[PDB]
């Protein structure tokens, strides 16, 4: 600013209504907070090895699950640096990899918590299927 | 050479200020022996001392400064060429290769001047400051022609590669290990490289290879010149076009990497720039017998280096100049035609500054500081005793006035030191011939009275006269606090009995009338290495002789006997040294934030 869904046969009807803009600035807010969280030193990395990518990907038939939906991806892949091999400053106890990596699980751990609402609610079927029906009675069960 | 490739990113992310650039230089350590300091002390010994190295330069007559550089290195022993040239393998350390008795390395940061208007000459002298002691230092002073040689050793790097690889190769295949496989495509690679070569040949011809530097630092100096590379490539052609007449008239490396990869297991920074050329520059001198290499990446557009076409030549600067001297058959510039000075100032726009005659300094000596310090210690030290002959012919009373602590069986020779002073004071002038100049050059007398010259001519253009760190902390702002004694005998022969001043503690109490000496002592809990010559008692066979000096020149006689002058010489020293000779001084003993 600044419908249909399909599932065995069975469509869903939503009305979307946003009229306020108290929650914006939170969005905007949360939204840059991640992206400023995501970028880290191996973008560069994986931007310098799309040739790579390709020639290891043309013999390989995983490549439609990707460009499918990969439409401005591939279009702005060419349209990066793509810097030579470079220099690390020690080549003993030096591992970009495991630092972007750690810092992609605690990213997602922190959304995962912030997106996540905790209800501690499991049930146990017994005899019957656990699948519920509409119109049926069932117990309360804590695990 | 991890602490050098950790700092250089700060060189890396410079993109402006193209006047500064850093570059791999190797400084050997043959020179080190003649140091007669300890070497375990040099890399990593009771921390605390924080040893640094600073790189600044000295101009000639045109004023300014370059503001140091914030550079640091580590030293290596036991044979660092083995660990610095093969790759470390220090989990499978065994009997690998063949080396002679190597020794160690350093690495030295010295900034370059690039651009469109290079230029090149012998004018500037790198002063390095050396963290040790001031007596015998034992530092080093080149001009800017050896740093700059205008050459590289290219096709002599080939040859040494090729003894490293086979020796790996020959320890690779003498074990037998692994699979046939790796033997088969070894052998398949080593065909490769020629059909008569091998097959007709020999495979790897071990004969004699032995690791030596014999023919790689000695020729090789010019040899990849552009005069160089077309004399070659027009002999090639004349040999390709003989071949051509004769004949017409007649009457890949991945799998060793993958190997190597799997079989170390391990990774040094010496071994990525291996695939690719290297370059060599040394500069030997007569002092020592050992080549100053120096090393340039070849994958970076850096001095040296050869990755896109000719590098940096350093050239343009020199035919002018000697086509302007035969011109009129004079070398020196100065008794020159006008015309030939407008050239010589259009071609070169520093050297505008020295027709003009600015600045005047007499002739060029860079290396003025040492007798220009000598001289300011002997005029001080001649104003001082004048003073203190004149106020000890000038002194009103007798003998001993306030109390002093005195022994009653020992007072009977106390009076004869303070009957002497006339001997004293002779002996102290006859001395300034005799005693050797050596011990008091660089003692700390000197720099208080550098520290305390700093206030006054605070430079040209202003300044807050802010060190960062290593600079004078006891000169900071008054001398009143900290004393410099110097403790010499009596008689009629006076020589140096200590080695370094130890401050003493001094108190008036009287508060007017006859004022009264009593030295005290402050507890310290930072250092255990303190004599007891100052905590001597006035009596056991009398004292020394003390005379302090506050940060007003003035100096206070403390000499035992009721007998004290207080002269200031604070005028004399401006009266005999005008404010011109401080030139030097103020253009390399100034800092500005």
């Amino acid at each position: 600013r600044t419908d249909v869904i399909c599932y065995n046969g069975r469509r869903y009807e939503l009305e979307t209504n946003l009229q306020h803009r108290d929650g914006s600035d939170a969005a905007i807010r949360t939204l840059v907070l991640n992206l400023m969280f995501s970028i880290n030193e191996g973008c560069l990395l994986l931007l310098a090895l799309i040739p790579t990518l390709l020639v290891q990907g043309a013999h390989d038939g995983y490549v439609n699950l990707l460009i499918q939906t990969a439409n401005c991806v591939r279009e702005t892949g060419q349209l990066i640096n793509i810097p030579p091999m470079p220099r690390i400053q020690d080549g003993h106890r030096r591992f970009p990899i495991y630092e972007t990596i750690s810092s992609w699980i605690s990213t997602s751990s922190r959304l995962g918590d912030t997106l996540g609402t905790r209800a501690i609610l499991r049930v146990c079927v017994f005899d019957g299927p656990s699948t519920v029906h509409p119109g049926d009675r069932t117990a309360v069960i804590q695990v | 050479m991890e602490a050098h490739l950790a700092n250089e990113t700060k060189h890396a992310l410079w993109h402006n200020d193209h006047t500064k650039g850093l570059l791999h230089v190797v400084i050997p350590n043959a020179g080190l022996i003649a140091a007669g300091i300890d070497p375990a002390l040099l890399i990593l010994k009771k921390p605390g001392q924080r040893f640094k190295v600073e790189v600044q330069t000295r101009y000639h007559a045109t004023g300014q400064c370059e503001p140091w550089c914030q550079v640091f290195a580590a030293y290596i022993p036991d044979n660092a060429l083995t660990n610095l040239l093969i790759p470390k393998t220090e989990p499978f350390v065994s009997h690998v290769f063949s080396a002679t008795h190597n020794s160690g390395g350093l690495i030295l940061s010295l900034p370059v001047y690039l651009s469109p208007g290079l230029f090149f000459d012998a004018f500037n002298v790198v002063a390095i400051r050396i963290n040790t002691g001031n007596r015998k230092h034992r530092d080093i002073c080149i001009m800017y022609a050896e740093l700059i040689p205008n050459g590289t050793r290219y096709f002599a790097d080939g040859q040494r590669v090729l003894l490293l690889c086979k020796q790996l190769i020959a320890y690779i295949r003498c074990t037998p290990r692994l699979a046939s496989s790796i033997k088969i495509y070894a052998e398949h690679m080593v065909a490769a490289m020629g059909e008569s070569h091998t097959s007709n040949g020999d495979n790897i011809g071990p004969v004699s290879s032995i690791i030596d530097l014999d023919r790689q630092l000695t020729s090789g100096g010019i040899d990849d010149s552009p005069a160089e590379t077309r004399i070659q490539e027009n002999n090639r052609d004349v040999l390709e076009l003989i071949k051509r007449a004769v004949n017409i008239v007649n009457s890949l490396m991945e799998w060793f990497d993958i190997c190597y990869a799997q079989l170390v297991s391990g990774d040094t920074p010496a071994d990525f720039w291996k695939r690719r050329p290297l370059s060599i520059v040394p500069r030997h001198y007569a002092e020592s017998p050992s080549p100053l290499i120096v090393v340039s990446y070849n994958g970076s557009s850096a001095w040296g280096g050869r990755i896109t076409g000719s590098p940096i030549l350093y050239h343009s600067a020199q035919a002018i100049i000697d086509a302007a001297c035969i011109n009129a058959r004079v070398d020196n510039p100065q008794s020159l035609h006008v015309t030939a000075r407008q050239e010589l100032v259009a071609r070169l726009p520093f050297l505008a500054n020295v027709l003009n005659n600015q600045t005047p300094l007499p002739a060029f000596k860079p290396g003025a500081e040492m007798f220009l310090n000598q001289v300011f210690k002997q005029a001080c030290v001649t104003s001082l005793t004048q003073g203190l002959i004149t106020e000890l012919q000038t002194n009103p009373t007798l003998q001993q006035l306030m109390e002093y602590d005195i022994a009653d069986s020992s007072q009977t020779v106390i009076d004869e030191i303070v009957a002497r002073t006339p001997d004293l004071i002779q002996t102290i002038v006859s001395v300034l011939t005799e005693m050797s100049m050596d011990a008091f050059y660089n003692s700390s007398l000197m720099y208080a009275v550098l520290a305390y010259l700093s206030s006054v001519y605070t430079r040209p253009q202003g300044g807050g006269y802010i060190p960062y760190l290593h600079a004078s902390f006891p000169c900071w702002l008054g001398n009143r606090s900290i004393y410099l004694f110097d403790y010499y005998n009596s008689g009629g022969e006076i020589l140096k009995l200590s080695k370094v001043p130890v401050p003493v503690a001094l108190e008036k109490v009287g508060i007017g009338n006859s004022t009264q000496l009593r030295g005290k002592f402050i507890r310290s809990a930072d250092i255990v290495d303190i004599g007891i010559c100052s905590k001597y008692l006035p009596g056991q066979c009398y004292a020394y002789i003390c005379l302090g000096f506050n940060q007003q020149l003035q100096s206070i006689l403390v000499l035992p006997g009721g007998f004290a002058a207080c002269f200031c010489i604070t005028d004399t020293l401006q009266a005999a040294l005008p404010a011109s000779l401080i030139g030097p001084i103020l253009d390399r003993f100034c800092f500005s934030i």
